[PDB]
């Protein structure tokens, strides 16, 4: 299209072409109307832990030592209540009320009301955590080209395969910025966008690099939303599409004004809309470690 | 006092403890388990609720379109946002109230918003997201509208406009803009209160009630 | 579209259930005492 | 719905918790030996987990770690 | 060069007794480029405006320095006296359009180039030419964000 | 039971013009009152 415009075979050209350094020097573009750039498409796949530090109490120290300190205070007061083994029995009193399934609870005054209030607090905490977990199920790794995978695709045992479409600007960008990566990617070129998309869907290509607008459109149109872009804001050099015109043409002056009037009158948003488990296993392991620690403590005791 | 202690232990599960007494205990336990299950369900239902007001999806929200005295929002001054609002003749009713809350500078408007003087403030996405990143007490709402770009304003007689455009394109290609964005824009009690209160109350009571009982016995 | 635009708690049912269960418990206790 | 009573996915956790019960039971038996043969500890575990009124080193570990295991299991169930 | 006071783009700080400002460094340790800039002391109207010197630094000044280095330019940064971007506003004898602020200063011949977070607009383009946009963005809504509390 | 109660809590007095209140409000203890704007289609209907 650029060669067609240069050779006076056309006056204006609108073909979703992107603004490039070597394009603006031979032809004159107008004001861009849509934001685009270079993006990467990756496959899209309760994972966060519950009743732990990420779930709540990110400090994670004071809450989990509160039980220990109150148990120690209970042991101390039980020893002080003299006027079996106090250390090995008074702990059961506090640990028998933190949850409402403890049968061995021997509490022979107002201290009974106090421990009832503590049990009420514990069950309220359990209910609050359950409700938060009910509402904590609503839910990118490349994080831009600076990642080591892009710089060292062969570092891992399985090679990391990218994709690109020739006769375009993405190849120009990778050639002008990462010549070694461009040479590596030239061995995995695709003749069209559809072949790269279906290869990514079938897992042949780990990631695909192309224009941001087309990549976002294909991610939105993908069945099951199994392919997504690299987050949001991690895009490469951000440019626009514009319209290609011959240098010195007297039409660009009003074309830019018309495009700005369109974008300022809301004539673009409507067009854009019209056209485009692990936690349980970790808890079990932590409980096993706590059981081993308690067995060691009992042996010491 | 033992009967009421047992009743409280049944109500609050902490292990606190002829035919008529047995059947009364059966009925009391069956009632208490239903009550605690229903209370837990009600608490779980109550906790899942959006206490703060819903975030602004965009300009299509009727709350922004319909002005009100309880929710005041406006721009800073006659900037590009004012021109965009003026060009589209669809929101003059809120334009009337927007004209009454102008500010000398955008920073002053942001400071007023931080002081809750303004319910909302309309401005550029980049500045607002930078302020939200720097100041956690401010957040940005709305996806995208009136999308535009930042350009180097130059007079028509300047002969270096093409050179400026080529330099900007080369800087974008080399990643200089990305580096500048990373260096400048890309910056960084009830739950504890109740547990602290109950812990302190219990550790005080386990001694206070015991010494009181000892004094009463003596 | 533009011209024409726009928890739960222990209620009295719980109290009624408390009253009903208390009455049932009293009736059962009286029946057992008579029996 | 709710038909996934056993497990939605990765059903090996039901065997893993049983293995944990078995290992804590054999550890309690060993502690009792160093101071109630086969089914006492598992029955106590079921009682403390599924509340039914069931219930020197062995007694201490029974009073200490069974409570934590039961609280973890009920938290996971909730 | 004429610039507007915007914290994310043009940080403005007063000069010291020597006419300069403190030299700072970024997280990576690279030096922070700063220029000598002149602007009014008080932005509010009806105040004793004085063209005191300040140091203005940020994204806009870095872009200006890069452009000057590439094109062998010798820039002279200035601040808007009005303290506003400036558009077509109605004044006495309202049947008349006049540009004020930074745009008015540029159109009056006082300024030669504008480097500031100014969006591309149809009214701006009808009188001032703009190059390719170096940053693409939109408009959002700023609302006070209470800390999430249960 | 807890799940059923949690799901169930996610949740009109005249039910139309055929209610007895409109036909004869004097048969109810409260003085039911209904009005309409004159010089309109409602009164004609
Ligand atoms: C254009 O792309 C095709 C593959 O899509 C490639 O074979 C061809 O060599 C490219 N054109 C040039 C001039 O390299
Ligand atoms: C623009 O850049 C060219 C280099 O290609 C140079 O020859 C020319 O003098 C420059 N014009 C201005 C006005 O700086």
């Amino acid at each position: 299209m650029i060669g067609e415009v240069v050779y006076q075979r056309a006056v204006m050209a609108v073909g979703s072409l992107t603004i490039n350094e070597e394009r603006s020097e031979v032809v004159d573009f107008s004001v861009p109307f849509v934001e685009t750039g270079i993006s990467v498409m990756v496959s899209r796949s309760v994972s966060p832990s519950a009743f732990l530090e990420p779930f709540s109490a990110s400090v994670w120290v004071m809450m989990f030592v509160m039980l220990l300190i109150v148990s120690a205070i209970a042991v101390f007061v039980f020893e002080y209540f003299s006027p079996s083994f106090t250390i090995g029995k008074a702990i059961w009193l506090l640990w028998g009320l933190v949850f409402n399934n403890s049968v061995p609870v021997q509490n022979p005054t107002t201290s009974k009301i106090m421990v009832s209030v503590w049990a009420f607090f514990a069950v309220i905490f359990l209910a609050s955590y359950t409700a938060n977990l009910a509402a904590f199920m609503i839910q990118d790794q490349v994080t831009g080209l600076s990642d080591k995978k892009f710089q060292r695709p062969h570092d891992y045992s399985p090679p990391f395969r990218f994709g690109t479409v020739p006769n375009g600007s993405t190849e120009r960008n990778i050639r002008n910025n990462y010549p070694y990566m461009h040479q590596y990617m030239t061995k995995f070129n695709q003749k069209g966008v559809e072949d790269a998309l279906v290869s990514l869907k079938t897992g042949k290509l780990d990631a695909f690099i192309y224009d941001a607008a087309v990549l976002n459109y294909k991610a939105g149109r993908d069945e099951g939303c199994k392919l997504v872009t690299i987050g949001s804001g991690y895009i490469f050099a951000t440019t626009g599409y514009g319209i290609a015109l011959q240098k010195g043409s007297p039409w660009k002056r009003q074309i830019d004004l018309a495009l700005l009037q369109f974008v300022g009158d809301g004539e673009m948003e409507e067009l854009e809309t019209l056209w485009l488990d692990i936690d349980n296993m970790a808890g079990v392991f932590y409980m096993l470690a706590a059981a081993m620690a308690l067995s060691l403590i009992t042996f010491i005791w | 006092s033992s009967a009421m202690w047992f009743s409280w232990g049944v109500l609050l599960n902490s292990g606190i403890g002829s035919f008529s007494a047995r059947i009364l205990g059966m009925v009391w336990a069956g009632f208490a388990m239903i009550i605690v299950a229903s209370y837990t369900a009600n608490l779980a239902a109550f906790l899942v609720l959006d206490r703060p007001e819903e975030r602004i999806t965009g300009i299509n929200d009727p709350r922004l379109r319909n002005p009100s005295d309880k929710f005041i929002y406006a721009t800073v001054k006659q900037s590009s946002v004012d021109i965009y609002f003026r060009r589209q003749v669809e929101l003059s009713t809120m334009y009337r109230h927007m004209e009454k809350h102008n500010y000398e500078s955008a920073a002053e408007a942001i400071q007023a918003v931080r002081d809750n003087k303004l319910h909302a403030f309309i401005w550029d996405s980049a500045v607002l997201e930078f302020e939200a990143s720097q100041k956690c007490d401010l957040v940005t709402t709305g996806e995208l509208f009136f999308r535009s770009g930042f350009g180097i304003g130059m007079r028509k007689d300047s002969p270096w406009k093409q050179n400026v455009s080529l330099s900007i394109l080369k800087s974008h290609e080399n990643g200089f803009m990305e580096d500048l964005d990373k260096t400048w824009v890309r910056y960084q009690e009830n739950m504890a209160g109740v547990f602290m209160l109950v812990a302190g109350g219990i550790v005080a009571g386990i001694f206070l009630i015991f010494i009181e009982i000892a004094y009463k016995r003596h | 579209t533009l011209w024409l635009t726009g928890s739960s708690q222990l209620d009295i049912d719980n109290m009624a259930g408390v009253f009903y269960m208390l009455a049932a418990a009293m009736a059962l206790s009286l029946i057992t005492f008579i029996w | 719905t709710l038909d996934s009573f056993m497990q939605p996915f990765q059903s090996t956790l039901w065997l893993l918790v049983g293995l944990s019960v078995h290992v804590v039971a054999v550890m309690l038996y060993l502690l009792d030996r160093f101071s109630l043969t086969l089914s006492s500890a598992m029955w106590f575990s079921w009682g403390v987990l599924l509340n039914s009124g069931i219930g020197s080193f062995s007694a201490r570990i029974l009073g200490m770690v069974w409570a934590g295991f039961a609280m973890i299991i009920v938290a996971s169930y909730t | 060069i004429v610039t507007i006071h915007q914290e994310p783009f043009v940080y403005v700080k007063p000069t010291l007794s020597d006419g300069t400002c403190k030299e700072e460094f970024t997280v990576n340790g690279d030096p922070v480029k700063k220029v000598i800039c002149t602007g009014p002391n008080d932005t509010s109207p009806g105040s004793p405006r004085h063209t005191v010197p300040q140091c203005c630094y940020g994204f806009c000044i870095d872009l200006l320095i890069k452009l000057a280095r590439t094109m062998n330019f010798t820039y002279e940064v200035h601040l808007v006296a009005d303290g506003k971007f400036g558009t077509q506003e109605r004044v006495n004898n309202s049947n008349k359009k006049e540009w004020n602020g930074m745009m008015g200063e540029l159109l009056s011949g006082q300024a030669d180039m504008i480097v500031a977070p100014l969006t591309i607009n149809n009214e701006r383009a009808q009188y001032i030419e703009f190059s390719k946009p170096f940053k693409y963005q939109g408009l959002t809504i700023l609302v006070k964000k209470e800390i999430p509390r249960s």
